[PDB]
């Protein structure tokens, strides 16, 4: 991408904070390369990060800012999901086609399909978005998709 | 520094043995050996050299005043610890605080760690930061 | 549709869907079919879903079970109950075709349509639906104005012939015992009754056409494990019609009579019905004419499997076979020569022998054979133990002789059956003026046994040419659906493998020709034949394979596998040379050629099975490609011949490859609706907010090559394979989108913690900083002296 000045400044700021947390030394642990990019408003897939150099565990490989910038510009290229992509996908699990999916099914999809999420991450996101199910124990996936796409500060 | 000063005046008159209003090498060498453990004849020179001018109570406060300058208040430091205690239990897990001090920010080397937790108030694996804060700030 | 009241004539034919339309709820999104090991499919209601795993409630007993979402099949709503034509239902899948046939069957309704096809479920009991009173109600009717019945297939094929001015054929197919022969007779009987010509001894043409069955079934049917009256030969009958639309005449072609049954029977089987007829004592006077003792369990050639058959009275059928010859107009001579020759076979199997060279252990038997065959016994006995060829005297041993008697019996029986068929045709060939005909075909279908040999190769090969015929007519149904949807498939590719398998068998270097050339060499044997087949086809053709791992236990030996339309068949080539070429002693032949008995003489009057079959087959196909075909699929409901019983796994299996919309290389098709609901995910960002346009934007989206699909007014069509590829992209797409969403969720959680991470950086900096100061101060000489003095004031 043709990153501007302001954006490389935002990148440097995030890198610095992250370099501070695993111990200030002008380097950032590669296992944290993905989270750095999320702080900058990007939603990369794990496969996307491992491909730009991300590692699988803390204490393996570290990164100076110069090597980050490229990895970043790289993750900026990868495909970002839209609202309509998410609805169609959820629509595939919606038999009645009403906009409902049981809490259990929602948890199943997030924890067992695609790049799985853990049960703690699902509990956390459910609480943060304040997603609650009706008496049948079903949810309105369209609202949930909206809450996630809107961010922690709507 | 207000309540401290007077205390620093009684002390000053206790270090000044020959009672003359000026702390000299002999003044220190005598009070030190008196309460025990005096500095090396070269170490005494350093303590005085830190005060470019005869050492009266004014120069005395000056060196102390400028040494205890810069630090944050007790509330600020107490509130810095509170940022890692979400439950507001007024304690930090021993493993957690050590983890924070040694492996993050400006990493403490192994001696800073030893000197920090040597007299640190710890019980049941919990670090009492409010007590440790009162302790760092003189109390 | 139709009008009909409380007429008994319709008791077993009509569905009064309002004496039975008259008390249960249905919901398409909830009610469905799920696999069931003991009933094929079970009625269920979806409880919940967890991805590819669905939880259902089994409607019968309320039990709960889990089922892959893909194995769930759509259930039709209550309105389509016992529907007469399944092409009208909403869902035409295995599970609902099985439900629709079974419902009607347990209700006594054996006939059901499914588009141009008529399905017949074998009753296994006699029904009152073939009476002349019923034939009075089906005459002239369209299939829609009268319940489903075999008579309508026949009547409509008849109406077409007179209207379209063209020959018609009714191909009645199915497994052994499924009911092909019964149905073929009802069809002929119907035409003989509705179209007979204007106005003991010989009856009229119509009477003879029907009376040909008792004699051919007597000589070509036998009890087998599957069917007490199994056809051991294929048949093609043509009923010719004259100027006024009345029956002008008829002829009959038979194919592949099972020769080995004549001297060998498995456990629980019998030889041809005729032999038990000849030993029943039905007409005591013909006993001394045949020199037989009325005790079937006395002859070796027929007492190997069982002797009697439930539901079959040999005494009674002999009287019927006897009288049928009278009506077909056989003289007392011709007729007795028939029974005489048949009786000789029974005696041939009695000729005992004793221990290098062999000898007769008596002669009583041979005198019977020779007497019935019109030749001297001593001549016979000689030409049997020591043949004199071209003389050149050979020396036969025990076996060679007992194998020579077996071969004479089979060659006799076989020459006789063919004589019978030609004799019956002489009777039916009135030289009346004719215009068009209706041919009814009844041959055995494809089959894969534990042990497959020559006979199976011949049957299967006949079916491979037949399937091709059926595929030709399916392509025409294909091309007319196109135009009805306003499209055109300029260039296709549907039948190369079928023709390829056929060529491997019938071409001039084919499997049959290699056998025909080899059979004309006195020195050749099994291995000799195995080498030519191998050198010409092993590793040189993908249809010709080396036998793999047993597909079933008790699977006999095989030498090569042939990839037929319906499955891989492991064949054994043992005895194939003797099977294709008649191995009878040319010396015993010579004697018979000079018999006193006119029939025997003619039967052996101065050209192999495969050769003969090729010509018959070429002639059959030629006649069929000149007709408009009407297909009837017969299906056997269970293995117990029990009326009303249904064996799911058995019926489903028979629905696997026969046109009932329940494999072809034709383009696939989807109603835009199901498309949009299945693939809108392949291009979500190009869908506005008309299933038809939603389908075009998706395809426009994938930018698929326009040369791979076709715009149907009501559905889209894809070239074979395409739909499979879309299903794959679908998997990848759905999986990636879910991942991007999970990625989005991980992005939310980390962006939520960001602020606290910044606040805490400040916290930790204050703590590390102020502890270091407190530490450096504690090591400051001045602070130390100070610390020592504070305690003293
Ligand atoms: N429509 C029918 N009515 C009465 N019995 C039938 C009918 N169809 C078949 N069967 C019974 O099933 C047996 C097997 O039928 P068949 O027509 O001989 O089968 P296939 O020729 O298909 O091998 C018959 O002998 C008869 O007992
Ligand atoms: F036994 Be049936 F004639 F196929
Ligand atoms: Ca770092
Ligand atoms: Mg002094
Ligand atoms: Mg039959």
């Amino acid at each position: 991408p043709k990153l501007s000045q302001d954006e490389i400044d935002d990148l440097k700021d995030v890198f610095e904070l992250f370099d501070f947390w695993d111990g200030r030394d002008g380097a950032v642990d590669a296992f944290k390369l993905g989270d750095v990019c999320r702080c900058l408003g990007i939603n990369p897939r794990n496969e996307d990060v491992f491909a730009v150099g991300g590692t699988h565990k803390m204490g393996e490989k570290s990164l100076p800012f110069e090597e980050f910038l490229p990895a970043y510009e790289g993750l900026m290229d990868c495909e970002q999901g839209t609202f309509a992509d998410y609805m169609e996908a959820f629509k595939t699990f919606d038999r009645e086609g009403q906009g409902f999916i049981s809490g259990a099914e929602l948890r199943h999809v997030l924890t067992a399909l695609g790049e799985r999420l853990s049960d703690e991450d699902v509990d956390e996101i459910i609480k943060l978005t304040d997603l609650q199910e009706d008496l049948e124990g079903n949810v309105k996936y369209e609202d949930f998709v909206k809450k996630v796409m809107a961010g922690p500060y709507p | 520094p207000q309540k401290q000063i007077q205390e620093m005046k009684e002390a000053f008159s206790m270090i000044d043995v020959d009672r003359d209003g000026f702390v000299s090498k002999e003044d220190i060498k005598a009070i030190s050996e008196q309460l025990g453990r005096a500095p090396d004849d070269k170490e005494l020179t350093a303590m005085l050299k830190e005060a470019p001018g005869p050492l009266n109570f004014t120069m005395f406060l000056s060196i102390f005043s400028d040494k205890l300058s810069g630090t944050d208040s007790e509330e600020t430091i107490r509130n810095a610890f509170a940022m890692f205690d979400e439950q507001e239990t007024k304690k930090l897990n021993i493993e957690y605080i050590k983890d924070l001090l040694e492996n993050m920010g400006d990493n403490f080397n192994k001696d800073e760690m030893r000197m920090t937790f040597k007299e640190a108030p710890v019980e049941g694996g919990k670090f009492d930061y409010v007590k440790f804060t009162a302790m760092i700030k003189g109390s | 549709m139709n009008i009909d009241f409380s007429d008994p004539d319709f008791q077993y034919l009509a569905v009064d869907r309002k004496k039975l339309m008259k008390t249960a709820a249905f919901d398409g999104k909830k009610n469905c079919w799920v696999p069931d090991e003991k009933e094929g499919f079970a009625s269920a209601e979806i409880q919940s879903s967890k991805g590819d795993e669905i939880t259902v409630k089994i409607v019968a007993d309320s039990s709960t079970r889990t089922v892959k979402k893909d194995d769930i099949q759509s259930m039709n709503p209550p309105k389509f109950e016992k529907l007469e034509d399944m092409a009208n239902m909403t869902y035409l899948n295995e599970a609902s075709v099985l439900y629709n046939l079974r419902s009607r069957y347990t209700s006594g309704l054996i006939y059901t349509y499914s588009g141009l096809f008529c399905i017949a479920v074998n009753p296994y009991r006699r029904l009152p639906i073939y009476t002349d009173s019923v034939i009075a109600k089906y005459r002239g009717k369209r299939k829609t104005e009268i319940p489903p019945h075999l008579f309508s297939v026949a009547d409509n094929a008849y109406q077409n012939m007179v209207t379209d001015r063209e020959n018609q054929s009714c191909l009645i197919t199915g497994e052994s015992g499924a009911g092909k022969t019964e149905n073929t007779k009802k069809v002929i009987m119907y035409l003989a009754k509705v179209a007979c010509a204007v106005k003991k001894k010989e009856g009229s043409l119509e009477d003879q056409i029907i009376q040909a069955n008792p004699v051919l079934e007597a000589y070509g049917n036998a009890k087998t494990t599957r069917n007490n009256n199994s056809s051991r030969f294929g048949k093609f009958i043509r009923i010719h019609f004259g100027p006024t639309g009345k029956i002008a005449g008829a002829d009959i072609e038979t194919y592949l009579l099972e020769k080995s049954r004549v001297t060998y029977q498995q456990s629980a089987e019998r030889n041809y019905h005729i032999f038990y007829q000849i030993c029943s004592n039905a007409i005591p006077e013909l006993n001394d004419v045949m020199l037989v003792t009325p005790d079937s369990g006395l002859y070796s050639f027929i007492n190997q499997g069982c002797l009697t058959v439930d539901n079959i009275d040999d005494v009674e059928e002999f009287k019927l076979c006897d009288e049928a010859f009278d009506i077909l107009g056989f003289t007392k001579e011709e007729k007795q020569s028939m029974f005489k020759c048949t009786a000789s076979i029974l005696h041939m199997g009695e000729m005992k022998f004793k221990q290098e060279q062999a000898e007769s252990d008596g002669t009583a038997e041979a005198e019977k054979v020779a007497f019935l065959c019109g030749i001297n016994a001593g001549d016979l006995l000689k030409a049997l133990l020591k043949p004199k060829v071209k003389m050149v005297t050979k020396g036969q041993n025990m076996n060679q002789v007992v194998n020579s008697v077996g071969a004479l019996a089979k060659s006799l029986y076989d020459r006789m059956f063919n004589w019978l068929v030609r004799r019956v045709n002489k009777t039916l060939d009135t030289k009346a003026k004719r215009n068009y005909y209706i041919g009814v075909l009844d041959i055995a279908g494809f089959e894969i046994f534990d042990f497959n040999s020559f006979e199976q190769l011949c049957i299967n090969y006949t079916n491979e040419r037949l399937q091709q015929f059926f595929n030709h007519h399916m392509f025409i149904l294909e091309q007319e659906e196109y135009k009805k949807e306003g499209i055109a498939w300029e260039f296709i590719d549907f039948g190369m493998d079928l023709q390829m398998c056929i060529d491997l068998i019938e071409k001039p270097m084919g499997i049959l020709s290699i056998l025909e050339e080899e059979c004309m060499f006195p020195k050749a044997d099994d291995k000799s034949f195995q080498d030519k087949l191998y050198q010409n086809h092993m590793g040189k053709n993908r249809m010709f394979t080396k036998p793999g791992k047993p597909t079933r236990p008790n699977q006999g030996p095989a030498h090569f596998e042939l990839h037929h339309y319906a499955g891989n068949v492991p064949y054994s080539i043992t005895g194939w040379l003797e099977k294709n070429k008649d191995p009878i002693n040319e010396n015993v032949v010579a004697l018979l050629g000079a018999s006193k008995e006119p029939l025997v003489a003619e039967l052996f009057k101065a050209q192999t099975i495969s050769a003969v079959h090729r010509e018959s087959l070429n002639k059959l196909m030629k006649n069929l490609y000149s007709t408009h075909p009407h297909f009837v699929r017969c299906i056997i409901p269970n293995e117990l011949k029990q009326p009303g019983l249904v064996d799911a796994e058995l019926v489903l299996h028979q629905l696997q490859c026969n046109g009932v919309l329940e494999r072809k290389g034709f383009p696939s098709r989807l109603i835009y609706s199901e498309f949009k609901q299945r693939y809108s995910i392949l291009a979500p960002n190009a869908i506005p907010q008309d299933g038809k346009t939603v389908s075009e934007k998706i395809l426009a989206g994938l930018q698929m090559d326009p040369a791979e699909y076709r715009l149907g007014t009501t559905k889209v069509f894809f070239k074979a394979g395409v739909l499979g590829n879309l299903e794959e992209m679908r998997d990848e797409r759905l999986s990636k989108i879910i991942s991007m969403f999970q990625a989005h969720i991980r992005g939310y959680l980390i962006r939520k913690a960001y602020k606290k991470l910044q606040d805490q950086r400040i916290g930790l900096s204050v703590i590390q900083r102020n502890i270091r100061k407190w530490l450096v101060l504690r090591n400051w000489q001045w602070w130390k002296l100070y610390s020592k003095v504070k305690p003293l004031l």
